[PDB]
């Protein structure tokens, strides 16, 4: 409550550790699933774009996790930077860094779910790292994990809202595309109140998902042909301050087909990423 | 119902409950040191034990919300 | 994912050696024998069939015990505790809705109290260092399945049967890596129902040839041919149902030309 966090710096030229406390009721199901899954999947992952789970300690009624310390989440930074807007080199850096971490996670059989801009942590060095792995679930192939509809509404893929049976690696790419398109304008693209209005907000920009663009939409459950015939908005207005190179990448990574959305390992060779360097933010 | 026919079946007869309890308890409280001294922190009761590490109190502000997120 | 599949397979191969029990770890145990491990795993399968648990949990659960009994000693009496806690820790990692503790206590006929199933999962999670994600013989057959013709039924179900028959007997299946056991299981059912041998697609991807699975094949056939006469008959009954194409009643092949 009061001492909710004990952030401990190091005196022997070491990193900064932070303490996350989990209180165990020890009455039913033992330790919760949301802790076991995160602890198991956050130790196999070691990339310079992921939080390092430095230590785990489990007492008779408490469970402490010693994490690396990152200064400012993306949400508060971009709230404070809304007046001047995120500079183009800075967002280029924050995209070339997150895509690396996402590709590494996908190649490491682990699937991230909720890429909320509150789950992305930056520091003074310009680095960025994925933070929250509680909803992460290892797949092996995308036909192993089922569906439970837990991810936050504003960042659900159009396939998840309609209801599927198995996930894929395109959910993370969709969320990453939303964040990219959203930091250029400093406005959440699709702030729907519920799933139905979220769908109606998605269709307004990318055009109604005709069978020409989406082969597997007609037979999809929770899809109906009584859908508005909204046009495909011109991308020159959806995000005005983008360069000529950035026109294509936002469109490929926001694609409809879950088997077409550009893979993270393939997004790093797209002509948008040609000259990327890391500046320092406003004191993190 | 008289308990499930196939699954409900004792395997290796009776056991000693008291000895089992003390054996589990020992090891439960044995988990100390090499972490309590590595992080020089009294993890038993959330006490910042003195040492090289500088444990500090942090207000909920000026800090990412990831470090005090209640489980859902 | 055909983009990341190669990297996932390489990572799985690399990780298969860390999450491995030591061979011949149990003869050192002064209270239990293989006739007890087989009984425990049999009871595990019977429980899993009566709770609608996913087949991935079983393969995981029997792994944790193999990484627990070879690290910390256990008496004869509290082995069922280890099995129950292994199921509890496996189901809270692979199942969407983990069953409650009271149900597991009810399963063992109220021999272990609710506070007793815990304080053991308390113990298991630290001896393994919280490394629960262990590659197993289900996670490898899944990768090998998508190369045995685009559409082939009754192959992805007998192979699972031969993979599950592995866990019952420690001798001599505790030596082969999961990637070799899965390869032998895949190339036995395929020869049983279809006829083609070890696919050429998976002899240039996994690196194994059909010569370097001969020990695994000769170990798996004997179990295939004796399964109806085994002392623990629950997996055969489990796969007798029509959910898995009823392959448990298929005639085993007699001889091989490998």
């Amino acid at each position: 409550t009061y001492g909710v966090v004990y952030k401990a710096r190091n005196k022997l030229t070491g990193e900064v550790v932070a303490l996350k406390k989990i209180r165990l009721d020890t009455e039913t199901e033992g330790v919760p699933s949301t802790a076991i899954r995160e602890i198991s999947l956050l130790k196999e992952l070691n990339h310079p774009n992921i939080v390092k789970l430095l230590d785990v300690i489990h007492t008779e009624n408490k469970l402490y996790l010693v994490f690396e310390f990152l200064h400012q989440d993306l949400k508060k930074f971009m709230d404070a930077s809304a007046l001047t807007g995120i500079p183009l080199p800075l967002i280029k850096s924050y995209l070339f860094q997150l895509l690396q971490g996402l590709a590494f996670c996908h190649s490491h059989r682990v699937l991230h779910r909720d890429l909320k801009p509150q789950n992305l942590l930056i520091n003074t060095e310009g680095a960025i790292k994925l933070a929250d792995f509680g909803l992460a679930r290892a797949f092996g192939v995308p036909v192993r994990t089922y569906t439970h509809e837990v991810v936050t509404l504003w960042y659900r893929a159009p396939e998840i809202l309609l209801g599927c049976k198995y996930y894929s690696t395109a959910v993370d790419i969709w969320s990453l595309g939303c964040i990219f398109a959203e930091m250029v304008t400093r406005r959440a693209l699709f702030p729907g109140d519920s799933e139905i209005d979220q769908l109606f907000r998605i269709f307004r920009t990318l055009g109604t998902p005709d069978e020409v663009v989406w082969p597997g939409v007609t037979s999809m459950p929770d899809y109906k042909p009584s859908f508005p015939k909204w046009a495909r908005q011109d991308f020159s207005k959806v995000v005005p301050p983008l360069d000529e190179d950035g026109r294509s990448l936002l469109s490929q990574m926001l694609h409809y087909d879950p088997n077409k959305r550009i893979s993270a390992k393939a997004a790093l060779a797209h002509p948008f990423f040609q000259d990327v360097t890391k500046p320092v933010p406003h004191l993190r | 119902e008289h308990p499930k026919p196939s699954a409900c079946r004792n395997l290796f007869g009776p056991v000693d409950h008291e000895e089992l309890t003390r054996d589990l308890e020992k090891h439960c409280r044995d988990m100390e040191e090499a972490s309590q001294r590595k992080w020089n922190f009294d993890f038993q009761n959330h006490k910042p034990l003195e040492g090289k590490y500088e444990w500090q109190e942090v207000e909920k502000g000026s800090l990412p919300e990831f470090y005090y997120r209640p489980p859902r | 994912v055909p983009d990341y599949h190669e990297d996932i397979h390489t990572y799985l191969r690399e990780m298969e050696v860390k999450c491995k029990p030591k061979v011949g770890y149990m003869k050192k145990q002064p209270d239990i024998t293989n006739s007890m491990r087989a009984i425990l795993v049999d009871w595990l399968v019977e429980v899993g069939e009566e709770y609608k648990l996913q087949n991935e949990t079983l393969h995981l659960a029997v792994n944790y015990i193999d990484r627990f009994l070879s690290s910390m000693s256990v008496l004869r009496g509290k082995l069922q505790l280890v099995g129950t806690a292994a199921m509890l820790l496996a189901s809270k990692f692979e199942e969407i809705y983990p069953p409650e503790v009271a149900e597991f206590v009810y399963i063992t006929d109220d021999t272990y109290t609710k506070k007793q199933v815990l304080r053991m999962e308390h113990l298991v999670l630290k001896v393994l260092t919280f490394d629960l994600a262990a590659p197993t013989v289900n996670q490898f057959l899944t990768q090998y399945f998508l190369h045995q013709q685009p559409a082939n039924c009754k192959v992805e179900s007998l192979a699972m049967f031969l993979g599950e028959l592995s866990l019952i007997d420690a001798d001599p299946y505790l030596k082969y890596l999961p990637s070799v056991i899965a390869g032998a299981a895949f190339h036995l059912a395929l020869y049983t129902v279809t006829g083609q041998s070890w696919p050429e697609s998976l002899i240039r991807k996994t690196g194994y040839t059909l010569e370097s699975l001969k020990p695994c094949l000769m170990d798996l056939h004997q179990t295939y041919l004796k399964a109806p006469q085994h002392a623990q008959q629950s997996i055969r009954e489990k796969y007798k149902n029509s959910k898995y194409h009823g392959v448990s009643l298929l005639n085993p092949p007699e001889t091989l030309n490998l």
